[PDB]
């Protein structure tokens, strides 16, 4: 009858919209994208910014 | 002696394929949340009757 019961994400019945798909992420960029609204926020913190990134 | 199916009184209306859980007086009751279950019935069964369902 098995070892461990490997539940998923969408069995965790308290988490969050966000927070179930912080957990699903692979890496820190998949991260970003979620919790950085601000696409010119996001620009700076991933290091690329376009001249409209810069004025903004 | 592992036994693979157990009958067990209805703390309530069971019905077919629903997962069990324990209830008052250590009756058997349906749930919902995965932890407290322990077994899923295999009949119908009334509050109070008897109700053979499957370990796992």
């Amino acid at each position: 009858r098995s070892k461990e019961i490997s539940i998923e994400v969408e069995d965790i019945k308290d988490a969050g919209d966000t927070g179930k798909r912080l957990l699903k992420i692979n890496t820190p960029s998949g991260a970003r994208n979620i919790i950085i609204e601000n696409e010119d926020a996001k620009a700076l913190i991933n290091g690329e910014t376009t001249n409209t990134n810069k004025k903004n | 002696y592992p036994l693979a199916a157990w009958q067990v009184i209805a703390g309530s209306d069971i019905k077919v394929g629903d997962n069990l859980t324990t209830g008052k007086d250590g009756t058997a009751v349906p749930t919902d949340d995965p932890s407290t279950v322990f077994g899923y019935a295999v009949e119908e069964a009334q509050e109070g009757q008897l109700v053979t369902l499957v370990i796992s």
